[PDB]
């Protein structure tokens, strides 16, 4: 029904983050690089076709591959009564949710770099308490929370 | 003929057919005339009494990535009700693991067995169902439950209903009033012949003569 | 220890083809285009990095997407006790071997296309038993049989 | 001192520390050596049994996506030999699955419990076990899980050996002797208050007393 908040630390320019959202969202500034490396942890969190690859080092904070990736947004499930769209997420989760927390639910991506293999694997996982998220089920390179969000980026270039 | 009544109806519908009409036939004429319709995120349950029948209509049906569930109705309530739910309704101790020698005739001992044994129950007595009664105690139990029920299906196709329990009335009655999904019911009133298993006749029966928010066809065919 | 034999379906100009293998193979001919799609296929089974996109319309044999795509081989675990490789198959395979079959293994490849999505998805199987094979197991965009093999790709160009 | 004698040590080896030694310290420091000198596929298992020091061991030794096992000994029968080739044993009937009350007091009725209940089995006497001797008898009647355990690892390090029944010592017997892999064991003598939960200290003391392929070492620090 409605987006809440964002939080992402070690992630390029960020460090730790927490910002509060909505439906409709407007982000300007000075900076230049953190408003297009927003879009981006948006992107690999809920892109199929940028998740597909992986974390190279250079997306490590301060180029430091000894700490984690985390980005983790948080949605508003009241509405469940007046809303199609928390249908649409309740069909694909089944048995993540408790009763107790019925209201909120939890996304969240981690990734742990690879030193041998110099490769950064995302691990993706919800669940309604923060303390118990669960792997995403899926076969193959689809995954079960693809079946649910479509995301169109739009640029003038490219 | 009434082949054609059906197709173009959409809601609760009755199909009193004989041996011979051709059930598999209008089921699956019915299920793909449904999907092909309906272009939202719900999904059809197909629920049997054999996996030979659920094995054809999965055949027949084809392949797609929409989520329908096609099975017995042993297979229904273990894979969507039980297995998910069943921690969020009693406790954290209950567990979902299981696989399915065991059987005794009380209800309590069905649930000490899942708990402490960790294998699913049975009964004795064949005029009583463990599985059946279980899930509707789930479903008046956990919220959530009922929610993923509500948001999954659309509608749920039910085959032979004369040989149903009086617990697989209850559930599916459930299901039909309070949460508002609609039943697709075919079945031959003079096909008992399972009452062995603890068929109860009189639903199917009782369905015919009382109901009135179900639409009601017969196949001579 | 020895690779055995491959089969292929329902892939691009493939339809039935079962080739037998060795260690050392060399492929030729006047075709030209099966030659370049049967290391296509080696690399589809074998390699992440081309495996992490799916199959196109155009990779159906026929461009009918009705079929489903089948790529399977064969190996042979009889020298286990003067091999390393074997071990190093082995000690990722646990479970999916039985006794009965202690020198046979498969690795298969099944893909049937989404109309709907239009994707065709990728889904990797082992056993012993070419008639009970099951999952490999994996966490994120990693594979349980990409710890074990290493595909290197030679060309003068590209 | 003696602790730079034990890095360079490749082997069998027992460590005979007291209380207040810094078993941890040498443990961990063997482990990441061993690691590091080896470039081969192998692996290495650390059996303990809390899982504090489990956990303990995990966060020293960091990440990595080299499959080393750290947790408890019986956790190690349960996700290495049990419950992967409990079928190539004995029979497709035997389930590998299980969440462990139902304790009993015969080996029999624990593989009647672990088949029909569908829940793994206990012993009442705590001086016997039947992980231990479970684990032990399939290795001896499946070959790809000897195969396995070969493949897998090239050493396992085992500490507070001391606390250990019969059948954890003939099971890390029968992986050193049938199976040729290393073994590094760590205990202090005068440690067996656990002695209520069926431990036999006479195991270590006649591996100290009596073994010919073991290298002795003792720490005063």
């Amino acid at each position: 029904m409605k987006f809440s908040n964002i939080t992402i630390k070690n992630f390029r320019n960020f460090e730790k983050v927490n910002i509060n959202l909505d439906n409709k969202n407007v982000i300007f500034g000075m900076n230049d690089i953190g408003k297009t490396n927003f879009l981006y942890a948006l992107r690999f969190l809920l892109d199929k076709e940028i998740r597909k690859f992986g974390f190279n080092k250079s997306d490590y904070h301060k180029h430091d591959t000894s700490k984690k990736i985390e980005i983790i947004l948080t949605l508003d499930l009241s509405n469940y009564e007046k809303d199609e769209d928390t249908k649409k997420l309740i069909s694909v989760v089944k048995g993540a949710r408790t009763s107790a927390n019925a209201d909120v639910f939890y996304i969240a991506l981690e990734s742990k770099y690879d030193d041998k293999e110099l490769y950064g694997n995302i691990i993706l996982k919800w669940g309604s308490e923060l303390d118990n998220l669960i792997d995403i089920p899926g076969r193959g390179n689809i995954n079960a929370l693809d079946n649910v969000f479509k995301v169109i980026y739009i640029n003038p270039l490219v | 003929m009434s082949r054609e009544q059906i197709i173009k109806d959409g809601g609760n519908i009755l199909v009193t057919a004989g041996a011979g009409s051709g059930k598999t036939t209008i089921l699956v004429s019915k299920i793909e005339a449904d999907l092909k319709e309906n272009k939202t995120h719900y999904s059809i349950a197909a629920v049997t009494f054999t996996n030979k029948a659920a094995k054809e209509i999965e055949g027949r049906l084809g392949y797609s990535s929409r989520g329908n569930f096609i099975g017995t109705n042993d297979g229904f309530v273990e894979s969507e009700i039980i297995r998910p739910f069943i921690k969020d309704a009693f406790g954290n101790d209950y567990p979902d693991n299981f696989t399915a020698d065991n059987q005794f005739a009380s209800y309590d001992k069905g649930l000490q067995v899942l708990k402490y044994q960790n294998i699913l129950g049975t009964y004795s007595n064949p005029k009583k169902n463990f599985k059946f009664q279980l899930a509707l105690d789930i479903l008046k139990k956990s919220l959530v439950a009922r929610q993923y029920i509500f948001s999954k299906y659309f509608k749920i196709f039910i085959d032979e209903y004369q040989d149903s329990d009086k617990d697989m009335h209850n559930l599916f009655m459930y299901l039909k009033d309070q949460l508002k999904i609609k039943l697709f019911i075919v079945g031959d009133p003079k096909q008992s012949i399972y009452i062995w298993r603890g068929a109860e006749p009189e639903n199917f029966n009782g369905l015919i003569e009382n109901s009135t928010d179900f639409n009601k066809y017969h196949l001579t065919s």
